[PDB]
């Protein structure tokens, strides 16, 4: 589980990767009833933690893909899951009805906030690009 | 530990150190606090403390270096004992005898060797520890187990060294604390400078230079790959309107202080 | 002083002066707590220093096949850490301490500039250097540290001159063949600019990478059908070959366009609709192109690429890109510092 969900950086297959831990949970109330309380709350770290890794690499999907992506919860628990980690949290992840899809970056007014999670990592978004790009100049020159 | 963690706030704490001393001694004893984790050993904070020079006799106050442990205990409880510094590369017969006595406080003391100057050299700093085990007749044969002693900075350390660095490039040892947009522009000539060596070698390897050529080949690729693409209509919706923020900050907080001072031209009267 | 070496005598007499100091060497690993290993290193360092060293540390490397070989480590560790100033020989006690460190391991100063500044100043030979680097190559292989052998392997195979690149042969088949066994080393541009692999020409491993850095899946799917013999025989399955190979047309793709459609590596990397989307991530995880997907319309907009092999042009585009960024930055140097 620290594996999948902390480290790798694996933004199609947490979905299918994590439940399959949780549903060898869902099998036995009766003979370890102790981690039962847990079921519903690690399924909230789940929609955010595709979305913090579908985000840095993907800039436009369409909804209809990801309702299919995530089998364990209709289309409005998922579509509220994804606005408070968006608003909140430092996520960039945009929703456009009129073709279903969503957008992830493409938004260049976008100062960044300090208590985002860091977690498993790529190539952010340009809003964390083109904010902090006289660095990376500064950087590698004198590496150079 | 293997390898030493120093931080420079020692370093120039033993030359201020060295520099004010009874005439004629050479060495300063004194302990050090610091951390562990059993790979890195790190090493935190300093003092001096005087001892009498005699033949084969240097006389520490074991009152007195009980006293700045435990004055600096009262700073901080977590920092343990690690080691004592002595100058010169050199060791006489005071060296070793001081070592031991830090022994039966026992940690296993973490040495460190620190120049004036090695005279065609330079300052040349090295980690020693003394560890060994007798045969009872004569045990006096010794030797130092030398480790490497490596710098570590942290973030405001980092920021804060590098206005002390430049007090290498003025003459007499000088700059006066500096402004924020000369150092804006300062940053641009850390560029222009930086700029002038990658360049004056472009026109070196286009024409001939070409010899190792990928391992600057792969380095100045990467460089203008790691910065992203924007046509500029993008950008100076970025640009110019944060200028509207900044420029709206600079007439609020002038609308505001002129505020404040007519104010103050009031409740003065 | 001489003293030392007398209770010494009478140590290993009833236990078991250059010549008496290697006399005693000639005693005590022959029978075998540490200071009589380290007054020795008290009796060695103090004194010429070839007759001897030369002996004691011969005893130290047979013992290191003999059951505990940690005691003559710890003790070589303390006399190589002892002599620093020069010697030739001290190859040799650091010959003992690299046998030691590849049968047991890192607390061993290894750094690049500091082996040339071990062989420049030691000033030996590139016979002597033939010999202390591939010391550090099977050392270094062994201890799971893949991305520095390469280069301890391509100073090895950069040591070498059109002369002696006849005796060549059999590292330059294992430098290869270990790193396609590596499915992250992804420059197959420095491993073509050696001298004994330009000479090398025929079926040998060196004829592969010129179908892999320039050439693209279409001139290896060719030669999959021709040998299934000599490509599997020697440390390489194909599979893995393969998404190396999806990988180096696909980034040599991802250079150019930046408007990349889907359809485009359906119908170069052979893989059918929806195999694309796991496998962009490969790409954009491995360091060397980020890529992104505008998904909704089907495009692969990327922000970067990564090259194979440079050319005049190539240098060409750094040169005007950068030229104006001086002279756009010389604007602003003259206008920033003006304001005070």
């Amino acid at each position: 589980l620290y594996n999948w969900l902390e480290v790798e950086f694996n933004p199609l297959k947490l979905c299918e990767r994590v439940t399959k831990v949780l549903n060898w949970v869902r099998e036995q109330p009766e003979k370890e009833p102790e981690l039962q309380q847990y079921v519903p709350q690690l399924q909230n770290n789940t929609i955010l933690r595709l979305l913090q890794q579908v985000s840095q690499i993907y800039q436009s999907i369409e909804f209809s893909r990801l309702t299919s992506l995530v089998p364990f919860v209709d289309a409005f628990q998922l579509e509220r899951a994804i606005v408070d980690a968006a608003r909140h949290c430092d996520l960039q992840v945009r929703i456009d009805h009129t073709s279903r899809t969503l957008s992830f970056g493409s938004d260049l007014n976008y100062a960044t906030r300090e208590d985002a999670p860091i977690g498993p990592h790529l190539q952010s978004m340009p809003s964390e690009q083109i904010r902090n790009q006289l660095t990376a100049m500064s950087s590698v020159l004198a590496k150079a | 530990g293997r390898v030493v963690r120093l931080h420079p706030v020692i370093l120039a704490s033993i030359v201020d150190s060295y520099e004010r001393r009874n005439e004629g001694a050479a060495r300063v004893i004194g302990t050090l606090l610091g951390t562990v984790d059993k790979h890195s050993v790190e090493v935190t904070n300093c003092f001096s403390v005087p001892h009498n020079e005699s033949e084969d006799e240097v006389a520490v106050d074991m009152e007195f270096a009980k006293n700045m442990y435990e004055l600096h205990k009262k700073v901080s409880p977590n920092e343990l004992i690690l080691g004592w510094y002595a100058t010169g590369h050199d060791i006489t017969e005071h060296s070793v005898l001081i070592h031991e006595y830090y022994s039966r406080e026992a940690p296993n003391p973490i040495h460190l060797t620190v120049d004036t100057s090695l005279q065609n050299g330079r300052m040349s700093i090295k980690a020693y520890v003394s560890t060994l085990m007798g045969v009872p007749g004569r045990t006096m044969g010794v030797m130092f187990t030398p480790l490497t002693v490596k710098y570590a900075y942290y973030d405001t350390e980092r920021i804060g060294v590098d206005l002390i660095m430049k007090t290498c490039f003025s003459p007499n040892r000088v700059i006066g604390l500096s402004s924020d947009l000369q150092q804006v522009g300062g940053a641009s000539a850390r560029i222009q400078d930086a700029l002038s060596t990658v360049l004056q070698y472009a026109e070196d390897v286009l024409s001939g230079k070409v010899s190792a050529d990928n391992t600057v080949g792969r380095f100045l690729m990467s460089l203008v790959n790691q910065v992203p693409k924007i046509v500029p209509d993008d950008f100076e919706t970025m640009l110019n309107s944060n200028i509207n923020d900044l420029l709206m900050v600079t007439y609020l907080a002038n609308l505001t202080q002129s505020q404040i001072a007519l104010n103050e031209k009031l409740v003065n009267l | 002083e001489e003293d030392q070496a007398a209770e010494l005598r009478a140590y290993l007499k009833s236990k078991g002066l250059h010549v008496d100091l290697a006399q005693i060497i000639e005693a005590c690993d022959v029978c075998l707590v540490e200071s009589v290993m380290n007054s020795v290193v008290s009796l060695l360092l103090i004194l010429k220093q070839e007759a001897l060293i030369e002996s004691l540390c011969e005893k130290l490397v047979k013992f290191r096949e003999g059951e505990r070989p940690s005691l003559r480590l710890q003790l070589l560790s303390n006399l190589f850490h002892g002599m620093d100033k020069n010697t030739p020989v001290r190859y040799t006690v650091y010959c003992s301490l690299i046998k030691v460190a590849a049968s047991c391991i890192q607390y061993i100063p290894t750094e690049l500039d500091q082996v040339r500044k071990w062989i420049s100043d030691w000033n030996l030979t590139t016979e002597k250097k033939h010999t202390l680097l591939r010391l550090l190559y099977e050392a270094l292989v062994d201890c799971k540290k893949s991305d520095a052998a390469s280069k301890v392997m391509v100073e090895l195979l950069g040591s070498y001159t059109e002369d002696n690149a006849s005796q060549a042969r059999v590292d330059a088949h294992r430098c290869i063949v270990r790193a396609l066994k590596d499915p992250n080393a992804f420059l197959f541009d420095h491993l073509l600019t050696l001298k004994p692999v330009k000479f090398l020409e025929g079926e040998l491993i060196h004829d592969l990478l010129t179908i892999f850095v320039s050439a693209k899946l279409a001139s290896y799917v060719k030669f999959y059908q021709n040998n299934k013999d000599f490509i599997d025989s020697l440390g390489l399955l194909h599979e893995q070959n393969m998404a190396k190979m999806r990988l180096l047309t696909f980034m040599g793709m991802a250079v150019e366009n930046k408007e990349i459609s889907f359809d485009t590596m359906q119908q170069e990397l052979q893989i059918g609709a929806d195999d694309v989307e796991a496998f962009v991530i490969d790409a954009v995880r491995t360091k060397m192109v980020y890529c992104k997907i505008d998904q909704t319309q089907r495009k692969v907009v990327v922000s970067h690429s990564t090259h194979r092999t440079f050319g005049k042009q190539q240098w060409q585009q750094l040169y005007d890109t950068l030229n104006a960024w001086k002279q756009n930055l010389n604007k602003v140097k003259n206008s920033l510092l003006s304001l005070s």
